[PDB]
Order: C-alpha cells, then structure tokens, then sequence
RNA sequence: UUGACCUCAAAUCAGGUAGGAGUACCCGCUGAACUUAAGCAUAUCAAUAAGCGGAGGAAAAGAAACCAACCGGGAUUGCCU
RNA sequence: AUUGGCGAGAGACCGAUAGCGAACAAGUACAGUGAUGGAAAGAUGAAAAGAACUUUGAAAAGAGAGUGAAAAAGUACGUG
RNA sequence: CGAAUUUGGGUAUAGGGGCGAAAGACUAAUCGAACCAUCUAGUAGCUGGUUCCUGCCGAAGUUUCCCUCAGGAUAGCAGAA
RNA sequence: UGGAGGUCAGUGACGAAGCCUAGACCGUAAGGUCGGGUCGAACGGCCUCUAGUGCAGAUCUUGGUGGUAGUAGCAAAUAUUCAAAUGAGAACUUUGAAGACUGAAGUGGGGAAAGGUUCCACGUCAACAGCAGUUGGACGUGGGUUAGUCGAUCCUAAGAGAUGGGGAAGCUCCGUUUCAAAGGCCUGAUUUUAUGCAGGCCACCAUCGAAAGGGAAUCCGGUUAAGAUUCCGGAACCUGGA
RNA sequence: UUGUGACGGCCCGUGAAAAUCCACAGGAAGGAAUAGUUUUCAUGCCAGGUCGUACUGAUAACCGCAGCAGGUCUCCAAGGU
RNA sequence: UAUCUAGCGAAACCACAGCCAAGGGAACGGGCUUGGCAGAAUCAGCGGGGAAAGAAGACCCUGUUGAGCUUGACUCUAGUU
RNA sequence: AAACUUUCAACAACGGAUCUCUUGGUUCUCGCAUCGAUGAAGAACGCAGCGAAAUGCGAUACGUAAUGUGAAUUGCAGAAUUCCGUGAAUCAUCGAAUCUUUGAACGCACAUUGCGCCCCUUGGUAUUCCAGGGGGCAUGCCUGUUUGAGCGUCAUUU
C-alpha cells in the first residue's frame, strides 16, 4: 500500500540544519535553504508571506546593536566620558 | 581527569598541565562529554603521583 | 570585596599582569572549592575582579596606541569614531560649507537684509 | 494535453547517453604539418571494444614531432588492422588498409 | 523588443495579455546601459550617458560616473551635490536624463498622466478625501 | 546515529541540558506564576527531528 | 644602446567605496486573474495584487521648449473647486 | 506623504470565545521533508498568616484542630 | 525465483511540468494537473439561517418585455405619509 | 442590553453587581419591582445621545456534558505451574525448581539509516505501560562514550558548481575549459640584503561530491555500574621529521 | 561456509575514475688514502593534531498520531532426518 | 470467542420516543381518528421494522457553474517559413 | 406500598458561564530621523552560588569601565565594620571597553567544528618538519605608487 508501509520505508533526510538559520530546512541535494534562501546573498522573503516576515523580521532576535544605536542617537553620538 | 574547553587540543592540554602543575604527562586522551564539554584524561610519567598532584590541587 | 579601578589605574603594567595571574590562580582554586562545596559567591567576586583588571589593561593599552597615533591622520579603525555608517560617509562640515567663488561673491554682495515694517 | 516523449527527449535529463564505459571520442589526429606535408608513422598498439559502439577502437601511438613524448590517438579500427602494426598518416602515405591518406 | 519570458508563449489569460512577441520595454537602452554600468561600478554615481555607436545587434553608449568618495569631489563644491546620499543609484531610480525622459517628467498638457510621478498622480486622483465635517 | 557530526552532537547536548524539570526555588520567587517546565521533552513523545 | 606617449595588465601595493537588513510612505520596471458586463472575447477589475531593482526623513517634482487667447497669468507640491 | 522605527498624549473603542495570533516562559507548545500552519492558557487572600498539633490509614488522604473578616477563599483556590 | 531479477546509498528529471514496458498510471495516504501562501471575505438568478412584545392595515402567484422559463424590470394587488 | 451628555447633592462593605429560589405583586406582553439564600465593590431611575443591542435552530463557532453503557470489547504470534523472598498489597517483581518455545535466512551475537540518552547505578509508583505492578524504554538524582593504526578527514564516479565570458529589466541563467596576459619548488648566491638574485622545468589547467567505491599503519589477554581493535600489560606497524 | 588458484561458458552486454605509490629509460650534478659517495641495508631519536565512539536497530528504543500482527539495508549460521 | 465474573472501558447514532389493525393524510403512521388492547424490572439471541446508520445522490434535469480531452467551432499564440 | 423520570424553603458534584477588575490590544493625534565591511538584521552554542523557560550578556559572558542617585538584593544562602562613604543596588544614565561560532560574511570549503599559504615570537640541539602565541591572505569598482606587456607608436644608427 501507499500508506503505512511507505511511511515505514521513508527514512532519509532531505533537509538538514542551515548555517544562516537553524531551521532544519537546508536541502542537501539542492544546496539551498527552503526558508532563508541560504547560500543566496539576500534572505528569502515574500510579500505574500507576511507571517513569515513577522516570524523572521527585525526585533525577533537580540538587536545587539540597534537597541543601543537608538540611545546613541538620543544622546547625539557623543565621544568621551 | 579534567573538564576542559572545546577549543583546546591535546597539545594545549599537555602544555597547560605542564605549566600549572609542574608535572610531565605521559599521555593525553580527550572526549566530548554529551553534556557538551571536553573531558581530558592525562597520564603523568612514573616519576609523579597523580594522587599527590590531585591532593595538592585540593580534591582528595 | 573586589579590586577597584582607581587603584588598578594607579598600579603599573607589571603589577597589573601579576594581579591578573594571581586572580586567575584564585579563580581556579575557588572553582575547585565550588566543585567540592554547595554554594559560594566568592567565585563571582573573583570573576568581577578579573574583568576589572582586564578592562584596565585594555584601556591603558588603547590609550597608549591612541597617544602613539595622536596628531596624524589614518588612525586605526578601532580608534576612529563609531557614530554611524551613513554619518561617516556623509560630507564633513567644511565640505558641506564649501561654496564656489561665484556664489561666495553673490552672498557677500547681496546678503539677507534685516528689514522691518513699522512706518 | 501534455508534453510528449520526443519533447522530453530533447530536454534530455534521463535521455542522455551512458558514456561511462566508452573509450574516448574516436577521432583522427590533428592536421598540423606532417599529415599535409608528408607522413607520420604510428603503431596501433591495442584493439578494444568500445561500449555502445558496434565497431572496435584502436589505441594508436605516434611520436610528437615537436617535443619528446608519445601521443595516443583513438582511431576507429578498420578490418584487418592488428595490434603492434605500422599505420601511416599523411599526404604522402601509401595506399594501405589503416593508413590516413 | 522585449520578448515576454513565458515558457512556450503561454500566458494563461485573456488574448490581450496573451500577446507575447512585439511587446516593448518601457525604459530606454540608455537606461539599461546606465543601470548595468552602475551595478558594475556600484562605488560610483552615474551622472549621464550618450550614444556613441550602434549596429544591428548592439547599441553602444558611454556613461559618465563620478567618484563620491574622491577628495576633490568631496571638495570642488560643484559636485558635493552628487556626493550627497539622496543620489544613490540615480540611474536605478530613473533620475538621470534618460530616466526622466522614460518617466515622462515634463511640464505641459501632454504629460498630465506623468508630471509629478505617474503612480503618485494616480494615487492622488484615486483617494477618497473625507473631512471631519463632510463636504 | 552512532557516526554523527559535531553540529548534531552539540544539538543533542543542548537538548539534554534543557531536558530537566524546573528548580523548586523559582516556584518560591515572588510575583511568579511558573509552576512546571512547559517545554519538557521525552524521546518517545516528541522528536526534535534535527 | 636609452627615454617617452597611448592602450591594456599585475601586486596581501597606499587609501577608500558597493553588497546585506528594511515595505508604512517614496522612485521606477514587470505584471495577473478572480470579479463586473446578469453569457463572453474588447472593456472592467487595473496601468492593481504578486515578483524585481533603488533612497530618504521624507522621497519625487521643481524654477516653463508652461498655462493660456485674457485688461493675460508666471517654479514645484498639497487642499477646496 | 506616514498600517515601518523611536518618544509622547488620548478616545461615546474591546474587555480574556472580545481586543493584535499572542494581557500569561506567543510566533511560544505543537504539526509538516518542506514552503508553511499555529493554539490553549488572567483573578486565593489586605497580608501565606499556605493549615503547627492529635488521631485513623502503608500511603494518598480523612476526622478533629489552627490561621484568616470569610476555608460557603485550601494548589483541583474571587463569585461558581 | 539467475534474471528485461531484487535492493541500500549517492545523483538527475518539478507542476500544464516531470516521469510513464501506457493503468490517465506515479509525482510524500493528495493526481483527468501536487502541495504551500496570497489575490480572496473570488462569484453564485442556488440551498441553509436570518435574534423582543403588542396594536392596526394587509396580499400575489396575473399583464408586457427580457438567451426570458428556479431570475429580473414593468403594470397590477398592499402599506405609509 | 453595552456605552455617552444632564439630573435624581440617587443606591452601597450596616453589603453593589452577579447567581439560586413549583415565594409575592404589577403589565395582554416584551419584562419590571420585592421576599429568602450565596456574594464582596461597584451600580441604578428619569430626560436625551449612541450602537459591534435581544437567538431555538444555520449538518452554525468554541467549550463543556449526556443516553448508549459498566455496553462493544481487552480472543492472531502453542504456555504456563510450585515454593520462597521482598513488600500495605504479588497472576505479573526477583531467586530457585519444573514445563515449554525461538531451533543458526533464530525470539542468538553485532552493525547501516533513523532515534538521542532511551545505556548504567541509586531512590522511586501521582500520571503512562488500554488488567496489575513492589517492575520499566515511566518519574527524580547522578554516572557513562578515552584512538597516530576503527571511521571521517584524502581521491574521484554519476553529478553539483564559482572564475574568464556571454544572456537577462532583474531576482538570477548558461557555461567548467571553453575566443582569459589563468603559474608554483630545488642542490640553491653561503654572514648588512633575499622564495627581489648571476639558475632551472612545465601545462592537472577552482572547488564540492561516497562513514558500502579507491585508501598508510594493531593484535592478543585483562579490566568497568557503563567505554574499549580507544583504558591497562605485553608485543608490533605506518607516516612525517631529525 | 569462506577465501584462493588454474580454467571453461556468456554477450549486437565485454563488465568507473581519480588520488596515491613504485619501477624503468636518460645521464644532469657530485665524489677519492683517516678524507668523499650510501639514511631504497641494519640499529638508534622525536611527534602523530580535530570530530564520532554509550545504547536500540525493532511483535516496545526508527517511520506509520501509539509500547500499531504493517514497513525498514546487511554480516556469522551447530546436531539428526 | 460469544457467555458469567475481577479489573479496564470506548464508539456509531439520538426532534421526542418506541405495541398493533384499518381510515384519512404529502396517495406505505410510533404519535392523528376509530377499534384491538394494555402490569414493574429484566437476560441471552435475533435480524421483520425504525421508509435504521454511513455521504448536502456519483444515475437524470436545471444553472446563462466548471474542468479533462477533441476538432473542419470563435478568437489568438510559441515556433517555423 | 420496594427498585427505576420531574421539582426543591437542600446540600454535595461536573463544568467554567455571568458579574466585577485589567502593567493588554485597537484606532486617532503630535514630535523626531537613527541600521550595516569601524562587520548589521537574523541564527547557533555558552554565561547565574543554587536556572529548565523568559531577560540580559559573550570565555572581561544574568556582565567590566565612567557618571548620577544614595543603603540595598531578597525565593534561600553569601561579603553587612564597604553605610558620614571615591559607595549597596536584578537602580538609573551611558560617552570607554569586551563581544565566543556564524551570518551581506571576506584565505579555500562547509550534511567537515575540514584543508591551506604569508609575517613575527617561543619550544622541540631547525629557513624547510611539528607544536604554541600573535598579526594577516575575498570579490567588483575609484584615485594614486611600483613592476610590467603590446613594430600600438614617437624621439630614429652601434
């Protein structure tokens, strides 16, 4: 049959983790990530995928530099002490 | 038996044990403990006592 | 307690290196103690002291290289301003204020007058 | 309503040739100087079966006229050509079986 | 012309959009030449271009580019305007001479569709302007 | 598998370290509503499928 | 024999710059169909959705190869009409 | 111009099946190879003062107590 | 049941496309055109539902036209002012 | 009915809203008011304004709950029994004694993919193991994976894929040696220099692609709660260097 | 049972590459009584980094919603009839 | 196995429910009318009935609803000449 | 007049409705202009005396430096002689730093924690071999420096 025996037969990963995003969406044979588009220069995004943009947009991580750039501008990008 | 960092290799472990404990090690073997931390077994030469070194370090 | 940055600055570079190595030794001993004992924050205290010594050494080295590069253009990129990429690409004040001789003569001859209407 | 077999053959993904066991392209040697101004003597050294082709191929060896080294060529074997045989390629070669006049 | 990049000429729609072959690009060959040259020399700013030659297959143009980070151009106040950042990829935005010609930016009754921007104008005349006290 | 890569080994190490019940003193911290580890995993129940 | 000029190179040469993120707005390219026409093909949806390239705090436009036909007005933009 | 970013002031708006999917460890748990899909889940009490102690039971718990204005507030807790 | 054999792994072929010793078969339980998101709250003369009370008045299934015959307009019947 | 502007200087912790009540009164009715219980913080009448304003249905949505009903059923894989121990409690745990089966293309001993700690020890039965459980692949806490010789790493196959270059408005496409100026190691001059040098030759003309192809080299014995061709003891070998 | 060897049969089917390692042609250069030629003879010295390594591998550790009579590649294989 | 016990324990379906004959009725009633009758609670079977359950009949028709395919339908189109 | 439906001046259940509340959303208005090769956004690992998640951070790791305030943090411990002070703080501000592996991601590759080359230093009786520490090596373009190639072409004889 095409159901339970076939699901038993299926055991070979076609996607693995991608370097750009740890999403388990890097196609091994295609050598491309189905989620972020790695190794393409631009991150995969689509205007019809608004939920995906919201999932993987700015502010969903650590913001390790912008979170302070805001205050740096507020202070005027000063130098010294 | 020491817990060591991933970035270190056998040469660096040999050198570090030599510098810290002032002992010559005969061999160094390493594994990556599945909690995710390198584990090093270092065997000193016959002219040193591992128990003596461990007691000097502080753990009996 | 924890060492303090002002006496760290007063002390010299050899003293700083020796203090750092003693702090690392004390960290190792205290960490063996932590392995053998339930709980103790002296390890956090020692880590803080090590961080203080390291930042004092770093700041003194950066001040030394800054004084080495003082007065000359082409400073190392770790020493120049980190304001913003766009701001750095933007024109300097002199460049923006630069005007042609024609416009300079025009502005000199015919500036904006401070007139008023009363009577 | 759907693309047909020859149309798929032209795209040729599973319709390419199985070329693993072939012994190389069967071509005559280049026409530089000796083949058009005289003749060059080569030794047909081996006769083998080219997979996918009904004719045997001949590994022949010539001397490079410009540098000290041997040049191996893949000829299509004519009937009666045997191993270790002098074949001759050029304008002034003799009319014999295997020659490249 | 610009052949529509559809497989086997299939568009899957009305005949008007089913036409494939004789469609024309809406920007000029000057415009695409400047765009390609700027994409190559992305560190430069495209100022203008001109036709120099043409054959059956090719049209040849020469495009002038200005170095926005050259110190003379930072100075020499006649060109700090192009040193300014609002002029990044003028050829991509269509701000060059041929770009504005293709956009149709001209004063007059013949350019009522594209005088302040075609899409901006269309938006302006397609908004429903409702006030607090309805007029 | 027995023949893994270091990335997969690191992922399994992180999963093993995370797979523990929450400490009982975070239950006692004031203005806290956490009662259990809601992100708890079992190898039979949920496969991380890395 | 030795110097140039032009064109084209090579350098872990000296110093710089571009990429990428981001769509709320802006400048373009490309571009449908559902739908309406009580059917449907022009038409409509729509010079829109999707896709692509490119900026700024606004962008674009902008000082007439303009509008006019009047006793003429006088860059551009926006609102009421 | 302004459904983005930063800061601020408001409303004849909604009030935990409503309002953003998300008032809460919410783009989380979870599903799919993948694109992607995507929840549920607020309230003890002013204050834990969160039930010492005796007894039955192997124990969980029960009975009696005790705290509390209320235990017709006892983790399974506002009303129910 | 020694082979046009069986099979693991690595590869290539991607949707009006692939692949098919050909059954419209197979293409991740989906195939006479996969799956995902968006256009899209697609359209529906066609089904189903359409949430308090009382009082007063109170019908039509007929005329004409319509790709009109399960529908509309029109006139007629009814209410209100 | 939810909100808003007025007024009742309206009701209320001496109890508002809400909910229950074959208790009462009023209206033809939509409903309103009150009596009695529970409850603890807001709420109402009148004149107006306003709307996301009234449910019995839509194989309506979400959630919860019934009869069926202690019902169908828990019947494939030959099969269990006696005693003791532990335990609150044993058909199921452990030990012994029997009886059996798999019968070496095994119900044995290892491995690949996959899983990821499920391995092991000690506590331990709230939930899971569709009966039970003292047991467990369950829960809690910890321990455990040791290599020059085994693999990866190296090579290339099918194939993938930058560069030069050419298309495409463009995301990107073709192309892999082609219409490219495509380039690194030896006795080395022996001392301030220096893969600049009195010197030398070529022609694969990136890279990725196999834990089953190719391939440098380790065996025995012992050892643990768990690791061993990896640890220990002995005995060897290969590569690189000196 | 496994390995090996010398062989025979089969094909219009004749049953990868490359890395790597040797050897052979040729004679460049160098070499002589306490001084030179051999580290492809023997012995002697040092080092050999990084990641995996536990366990199951299936009527309970994988997939099939599960401790599912399903599916899932392979090595060793005693005695009697 | 069913059956009876100990333990465990669902689902389909359900306007309300469940005895008939005739009548009339949307022309085949469990309910309405006339008559026959009619006594708790139940167990195992059983397959006449519940026009039993499973699914907004797939046969047929309508829709100014599609789609697969064909062609000498209408209008176009890649390619080619 | 037993067991088996209806209703409670009645409790106890199941369940989470109503009511009341709200550090939350949703709309409106106003002000401002600030990402990234000086390496962004986003990932992956790790960092706390007791942390799994969330917050923050990067081997200086729930943070270091500087400034301000002034005596805490608190779930339990821990140094309270720091508490008339160059000084607590899960404080605020924030200008100096640190910033692991990545990522436009940059020595080449990447289902490798794989494989190189250059410079300096140290060790192994070593310029070549190995190891350790530190600094580097992407591409497309612009200006300039040096080294070049082309009977492309001038000055036109040993």
């Amino acid at each position: 049959g095409k159901g339970t025996p076939s699901f038993g037969k299926r055991h070979n990963k076609s996607h693995t983790l991608c370097n750009r995003c740890g999403r388990r969406s890097f196609h091994v044979q295609k050598k491309t990530c189905s989620s972020c588009g790695y190794p393409a220069a631009k991150t995969r995004s689509y205007n019809w995928g608004a939920k995906a943009k919201r999932r993987h947009t700015t502010g969903t991580g650590r913001m390790r530099y912008l979170k302070h750039v805001s205050r740096r501008f507020k202070n005027g990008f000063q130098t010294g002490s | 038996v020491f817990q060591v960092s991933m970035k270190a290799n056998k040469y660096q472990i040999k050198k570090a044990v030599k510098e810290l404990y002032e002992v010559d090690v005969l061999k160094v073997n390493t594994l990556v403990r599945p909690n995710g931390t390198k584990k090093a077994y270092v065997r000193l030469t016959a002219d040193y006592d591992a128990l003596d070194i461990a007691n000097r370090i502080g753990y009996i | 307690a924890g060492v303090k940055a002002y006496e760290l600055r007063t002390k010299s570079k050899e003293q700083l290196a020796s203090q750092l190595v003693d702090l690392k030794k004390e960290l190792a001993e205290l960490k063996v103690q932590k392995l053998s004992r339930p709980s103790l924050p002296k390890i956090k205290t020692v880590r803080k002291s090590i961080a203080c010594v390291l930042t004092v050494i770093n700041e003194q080295q950066r001040e030394a290289v800054r004084q080495l590069y003082k007065g000359k253009k082409y400073q190392p990129k770790d020493l120049r301003a980190k304001k913003t990429r766009a701001l750095r690409r933007a024109l300097t004040k002199f460049e923006a204020s630069q005007v042609t001789e024609k416009q300079r003569k025009k502005q000199i001859a015919f500036p904006q007058r401070k007139y008023a209407i009363k009577a | 309503g759907r693309v047909i077999r020859n149309q798929r053959k032209g795209a040729g993904s599973i319709f390419t040739s199985h070329t693993r066991l072939r012994q190389g392209a069967a071509k005559l040697r280049t026409l530089d100087y000796a083949e058009r101004h005289g003749y060059i003597r080569g030794i047909v050294k081996q006769i083998v079966h080219d997979s996918g082709r009904g004719a045997p191929l001949a590994k022949v060896v010539f001397r490079d006229p410009y540098k000290y080294r041997l040049r191996e060529e893949i000829f299509i074997a004519n009937e009666g050509v045997h191993t270790g045989q002098f074949i001759y390629a050029g304008k002034k070669a003799s009319l014999n079986v295997g020659n490249v006049l | 012309n610009r052949k529509r990049p559809v497989p086997k000429g299939a568009t899957y729609g009305k005949p008007t959009n089913q036409g494939v072959n004789e469609l024309k690009y809406q920007r000029s060959l000057r415009a695409t030449a400047e765009e390609r040259v700027g994409r190559r020399a992305a560190n430069l700013r495209v100022l203008n271009s001109y036709w120099v030659n043409q054959d059956s297959t090719y049209k040849y143009f020469e495009v002038i580019l200005v170095d926005p980070q050259h110190k003379a151009i930072r100075r020499d106040a006649r060109y700090n305007w192009i040193c300014d950042p609002v002029h990044k990829h003028r050829e991509a935005r269509g701000l060059t001479a041929t770009g504005k010609k293709s956009r149709g930016i001209n004063k007059g009754h013949k350019f009522n569709n594209t005088k302040a921007g075609r899409r901006k104008t269309w938006k302006r005349q397609n908004t429903l302007s409702l006030w607090r006290y309805r007029k | 598998a027995a023949q893994k890569s270091f990335r997969i080994k690191q992922k399994m190490a992180k999963a093993k370290k995370q797979n523990r019940p929450l400490p009982q003193w975070i239950r006692l911290r004031t203005n806290n509503t956490i009662r259990y580890n809601a992100k708890r995993r079992n190898w039979r129940r949920t496969k991380m499928n890395i």
